[PDB]
RNA sequence: ACGCGCGCUACACUGACGGAGCCA
RNA sequence: CAUUGGUGAGCAGCGAAGGAUUUGGUGGAUUGGGGGAAUGCCUUGUUGA
């Protein structure tokens, strides 16, 4: 039911990729750090049909338009690659607050279900970690057309004041490549 | 009648499943 | 027509073919005999089969095997492994079997995989 | 009718009338379960799992609505569930003939176990196993 | 182990169609299969001839007067002859026809053969030795009829034959060339066909029966002819009357029908005593004491494969099963008991020691595929094709849990721990193995880890290793116990099926694609892969499994055959069936090694390491006299009377020294034996101890041995285990009984206290 | 005015210089 | 250059006054589903002799 995650780069990182692994690494019971030793193995088809895993993650960079995230669900075939606003250097962190086997609950803004939806699905069929469901945390997606933002707050009540936490890194993406998949 | 119904259905459906399980593994 | 056999075998990415035909005893590799590989250090890894089986063993055979891919070491390990299936599948057929078991019984004692080829499959454990 | 007879290589005449009496079964459990109440779960629960089993018996390999089970569930349905239409099919033989002869003299191997029947079945999940000897 | 392996039983009773009778005893059972013959004894069934000549699958059977001759026939008309034993003392081809039915005499001087459109009767033969090239006499042979004789029927005189014709008619015959009464006269007037007619053991009364119910009967005046006496006709019945037996109580008939049910009544009142229904199969034959006291009835081989015996005052003495073709067989850790899976979806125990069929459990909806204990010996775990998993404790009789819960319809192989925390199962059509805890059926993981069908599973002893088989020629290991999971290794060659591991942990038995099976370790060494499973009338690799002393595994494919083999490269011994038309699919050994199991579609085992044979050991014959040298060494010096008379292996003499040292020098006895001829003697205690009373006899010398040599048994392992279990049988099944009653003494003295 | 971090380039005596062999 | 495919002539060796390939008959042993009536039928009631 909840997903088997992998992350994976290619074959030189420097530090400004590793903390960021380091931080896409944080979305576990789930979220497991691996390289490569080739750039890309063709063979990630019989990895994760062998492993029988459901999703995987590739950060890369281009010069079409700066850096870029890839998702895809593995047995289908979608896949989803997301252009990223910074990636120079974010914060050196791993784990810190709570753990990432918290649900949070999930904050959409601005809705727009014409064809951003398949999107909001697959945010959805993947932050679905753990068997908490039981907010502690939270996680915003805001839309502004095709630029997104990501957030994570921590509740902070103070006299029954609802105040936010910021942690954690801000991303801001657009829709790169979304290639059509299949039903198979 | 109704009941009757679900009767005669359900004794076809559990000889249909049968016969073709006959050949299921034949 | 002449009895003959052919297997074949492969390391990392090199492939290697084999034909064993029956013969005055010769081995050559694309255009020259065995004792010539050059890396010049492990000369001894594809000398392998025929002291693990004996000297004589060959004296109606024939073997060339030719070397396609790969780098240096890993061209040897091919043809280590082609010469390995290829004289046990020269014993399937005319000899009896029960030398053909001698050979697996001898081998696969002293087994650096010289009959299953090895394949690495990663995984997440 | 003799058509049907001539086109997969039948071996008998009693076969169109051995599958022609099953599917006048499945026709009329087909009617006698559609003359209820629409709303009834026991007509909808029992048609699905019809349905179902259907798919997995390769009949319907065709992803299907209802109204289908009167439509097409033939004989000719249930011969193309018959082996060597797979092995032409699956692009292994050259015609229809000559997979028979090759069923007839022992070549051809579904799972770990020797064929030398012409009318051993295959499911839509077992036609996956099928090579030679 | 060398001996003598040899069929001497059969997995449960009637398959196949043919006759059925009594001895003269009353004690012993006459019950055919197709292909052999099965006689038990009515007391604690056990199996004493086996003939095999049979080429076809079909029987007719009689014994004479005192069971000292018994024959069968099949469909060509030949037959074969045994005593007592087993001898196979004559064999004739007898006819090129078929045969009907066989009857001799009260007398065993003639002896009766029905076929084609004669009748045979011949001198028989007394017991002697053989010396006959053809020890079969003809007497006479009457000529003639019209068309086919169904039934036979003997009198009392050893002058009267009674027989019926297919023609609708009956015909008298006298033996001697009396003719009785200057009479062979014809009977007639019966408008339906006759099934069977009777003679009465008072001479006056001459019954036929015909195929409706009607029954008809005649009078010995021969104004002076036959006159009809009582006639019946039946329209409302609506069967047909299949099989007729009667009384030589001379006043009860029976009657037995095609539409299952069991009738009886009486000759001159016909009056209902009582009809029985035991289903809708039809009742192939019924035959009765010859005292009244039972009676025995057998079903047609496409209906019921079940044989009862019902009695007069009504109750059912012996009810049965025994199905088709089986899937499955385990061995329980007390050598008694056998489960058996059968493809209509039940799962039967069998005390195949001793015949019973004890207990049954039904909650199948489809066939059965996998059957094991766990080493409780409390549960056992079943998997079918239902799609779920059950377990099952013995005389509790209950269901405890059935673990299921993804989407399935298939599983195909199911393995457990020794240790009972976990059990495992292996879809045939997903890629992925289950496990489940026992306590809740919680889904703890799904271990991902092939790329093909998951085809065999087992465990090992040290329990921490799962030896998991699949169909895409890759054998893995896994770690279930630990905090981190394993790396699986590579076959070389040729897609697996059948997996058996050795009781250690450190062996495992693989068969390849072909008939070459091979063993390696956990260290990946490839030891022996080995030769072809031969025997046409292609090849296969079915089913593998490890022998418990650890030098033997057995191989079963689906070739007529099954083979033999030690640790080493050597084919030891190729046992096999004889039949005509899979035949093997499942091989397991017992853990007393005694004998071990192969499920055919026959049905057929045992094995039996007999002590018939003269092996000589240690230098047996320099011991000159087995009996002078003894007898001396039963005067003085007890323990060289064990040594001396252990190297010699008369089991004739080793009741007698074992027997015949006192009870003060045991202790001696056990201090001083040597370390190399305590396991084959530890083995006889084992297996002597069930039959004799000698109980205080046989303890103080378990308590002498097992007192003596703990530890040497605790560290040389592996055959005192074999041993250790068949001595610990014994004790369990003794102490349950005195345990009890002395319990049941021991109320009643405190309860004389009580009031 | 400056700072922080990533890549990129040197310092090694596993040194130079010359050939010859040879694998994706 | 690859005793590489087809084809033909010779030699060592093996055997000696015949050899190699191919085929016929013969004997022994084994081997039917959904709707509908006139008409006809079936069942049942009736009407007159």
């Amino acid at each position: 039911m909840d997903p088997r995650i992998i992350v994976t780069t290619s074959r030189d990182p420097s530090t400004r990729l590793s903390q960021f692994a380091k931080e896409i690494k944080l979305l576990f019971p789930n979220a497991v750090r691996l390289n490569r030793g080739n750039y890309v193995m063709p063979n990630l088809v019989d990895a994760c049909k062998k492993s029988g895993t459901t999703d995987l993650v590739v950060l890369h960079e281009h010069r079409g338009v700066p850096t870029s995230l890839t998702i895809s669900h593995f047995p289908h075939g979608p896949t989803a690659q997301f252009s990223l606003h910074n990636v120079v250097m974010r914060h050196d962190i791993i784990n810190a607050g709570n753990q990432s086997e918290v649900n949070p609950h999930l904050i959409f803004d601005n809705f727009t279900t014409a064809l951003g939806k398949r999107v909001v699905c697959i945010l959805k069929h993947l932050f679905n970690a753990g068997p908490k469901k039981d907010s502690e945390r939270v996680i915003t997606f805001a839309n502004r057309g095709d630029f997104i933002s990501v957030r994570q707050h921590v509740y902070v009540r103070t006299r029954e004041g609802v105040e936010i936490a910021e942690v954690g890194p801000r991303f801001e993406m657009r829709l790169f490549e979304l290639r059509l998949g299949t039903l198979e | 009648e109704l009941q009757k119904a679900h009767s005669e259905i359900s004794e076809l459906y559990a000889n249909l499943v049968y016969k073709l399980d006959v050949l299921s593994s034949v | 027509a002449v009895p003959s056999v052919q297997t074949f075998g492969k390391k990392k990415s090199a492939t290697a073919v084999a034909h064993v035909k029956a013969g005055k005893g010769l081995i050559k590799v694309n255009g020259s005999p065995i004792t010539l590989v050059e890396p010049e250090i492990l000369r001894f890894k594809v000398y392998e089969p025929l002291l693990l089986v004996g000297l004589d063993k060959f004296s109606n055979i024939d073997i060339r095997v030719r070397v396609t891919g790969g780098g240096h070491v890993s061209q040897v390990y091919a043809i280590r492994q082609a010469i390995a299936k290829g004289l046990v599948a020269y014993h399937q057929k005319y000899v009896d079997e029960q030398s053909k078991n001698e050979l697996k019984k001898a081998f696969t004692s002293y087994d650096r995989t010289l009959l299953i080829a090895d394949s690495r499959r990663p995984e997440p454990k | 009718d003799t058509q049907v007879m001539r086109t997969y290589h039948i071996q008998n005449r009693e076969d169109y009338h051995k599958y022609n009496r099953i599917c006048g079964d499945i026709r009329r459990l087909a009617n006698k379960l559609s003359l209820l109440p629409p709303t009834d779960p026991f007509r909808r629960k029992h048609e699905q799992l019809l349905l179902d089993k259907l798919y997995a018996m390769g009949v319907l390999t065709t992803k299907s609505k209802i109204s289908d089970l009167e439509n097409k569930v033939t004989v000719s349905a249930i011969c193309r569930r018959r082996l060597p239409v797979i092995m032409h099919r699956l692009k292994m033989a050259e015609t229809i003939q000559d997979a028979v002869k090759f069923i007839e003299q022992g070549h051809v191997r579904v799972g770990p176990n020797l064929i030398n029947d012409p009318a051993y079945l295959v499911t839509r999940n077992m036609e996956d196993y099928v090579t030679w000897v | 182990m060398k001996s003598d392996f040899k069929f001497s039983n059969l997995l449960g009773t009637v398959y196949r169609q043919g006759n059925i009778t009594f001895s003269d005893d009353g004690k012993q059972l006459l019950s055919p299969v197709g292909n052999r013959v099965s006689v038990f004894d009515l007391i604690n069934n056990k199996s004493f001839t086996f003939e095999y000549e049979h080429r076809k699958n079909i029987a007719a059977i009689d014994l004479n007067k005192q069971g000292t001759l018994l024959i069968s026939i099949d469909e060509d008309g030949r037959a074969i002859l045994v005593n007592f034993k087993a001898r196979n003392v004559l064999h004739h081809f007898n006819f090129k026809e078929k045969c009907s039915a066989v009857k001799f005499s009260p007398d065993g001087r003639l002896f009766a053969l029905a076929s084609g459109r004669f009748l045979q009767i011949w001198k028989t033969p007394d017991v002697n030795k053989d010396r006959q090239f053809a020890p079969f006499v003809r007497h006479r042979v009457h000529a003639g009829h019209f068309q086919d004789i169904t039934s036979l029927t003997w009198s009392q005189d050893s002058r009267f034959i009674l027989t019926t014709s297919k023609d609708l008619s009956a015909k008298i015959w006298s033996v001697d060339s009396e003719e009785k009464n200057l009479a062979a006269t014809t009977f007639n007037g019966h408008r339906d066909y006759v099934m069977g007619a009777f003679f009465s053991h008072d001479q006056e009364k001459i019954y036929t029966v015909s195929k409706d119910g009607a029954v008809f009967v005649w009078e010995f005046t021969k104004k002076y002819s036959w006159r009809i006496t009582k006639k019946h006709f039946f329209y409302a019945n609506q069967a047909k009357v299949k099989c007729v037996t009667f009384h030589p109580a001379t006043r009860l008939l029976a009657v037995g029908f095609t539409s299952g049910e069991f009738r009886l009544y009486d000759l001159p009142d016909f009056t209902l005593i009582q009809q029985l229904s035991m289903g809708q199969n039809p009742v192939n034959t019924v035959s009765v004491n010859q005292t009244g006291e039972w009676l025995a009835f057998g079903s047609s081989k496409l209906g019921q494969l079940l044989v009862y015996e019902w009695q007069s005052e009504s109750y059912i003495l012996k009810q049965q099963g025994h199905f088709d073709s089986t899937n499955s067989l385990a061995y329980s850790p007390d050598g008694s008991r056998v489960v058996t899976a059968s493809e209509d979806g039940k799962i039967k125990v069998w005390d195949i020691t001793s015949g019973f069929c004890l207990a049954t459990f039904e909650e199948h909806t489809s066939s059965v595929t996998a059957v094991q204990f766990a080493k409780r010996g409390q549960v056992m775990f079943s998997s079918s094709l239902d799609g779920t998993v059950r377990a099952w404790d013995l005389i509790r009789y209950r269901n405890f849990r059935t673990f299921t819960g993804t989407e399935r319809i298939q599983f195909n192989c199911l393995a457990v721990d020794p240790s009972g925390e976990v059990v495992c199962a292996g879809s045939l059509d997903n890629f992925d193995i289950h496990v489940w805890s026992v306590q809740t059926g919680q889904l703890l993981d799904a271990l991902s880890g092939h790329e093909g069908p998951v085809s065999c599973l087992s465990f090992s002893q040290e329990n921490s290793v799962l030896a998991s088989a699949s169909w895409d020629k890759t054998i893995r290991i896994w770690s279930i116990f630990g905090r981190s999971q394993q790396v699986e290794p590579i076959e070389v060659y040729s897609d697996v099926l059948a997996l058996s591991m050795r009781p250690d942990g450190k062996e495992v038995a693989v068969s390849t694609l072909k008939g070459q099976i091979s063993i390696f370790n956990i260290e990946d060494a490839k030891q022996v892969g080995n030769i072809d499973c031969r025997k046409d009338i292609s090849k296969f690799f079915t089913t593998i499994h490890y022998s418990f002393d650890g030098m033997a595994i057995v191989a079963g494919g689906n070739n007529n055959s099954i083979c033999l083999y030690d640790v080493p490269n050597e084919v030891l011994l190729k046992r096999f069936i004889v039949s005509r038309n899979v035949r093997v699919t499942s091989v397991q050994f017992s853990p007393t090694a005694n004998a071990f199991a192969a499920a055919s579609t026959e049905g057929l085992l045992i094995y039996s390491t007999n002590d018939t044979i003269l092996f000589d050991p240690f230098d047996l014959d320099v011991d000159v006299t087995p009996h002078s040298t003894v007898e001396a060494l039963r005067e003085k010096q007890f323990l060289n009377a064990l040594v001396m008379a252990f190297r010699l292996n008369e089991e004739y003499l080793i009741n007698k020294v074992y027997e015949a040292i006192p009870i003060k020098e045991i202790p001696l006895v056990a201090s001083n034996i040597p370390a190399i001829y305590l396991p084959r003697i530890l083995k006889f205690i084992g297996d002597f101890a069930i039959e004799s009373q000698h109980i205080e006899f046989n303890l103080i010398w378990i308590k002498a041995l097992l007192s003596a040599s703990g530890g040497y048994i605790n560290e040389h392992k592996y055959l005192f285990s074999t041993a250790m279990r068949s001595i610990q049988r014994f004790i369990v099944r003794v102490a349950k009984e005195v345990v009890n009653t002395t319990t049941d003494n021991k109320y009643t003295y405190r309860f004389l206290v009580s009031t």
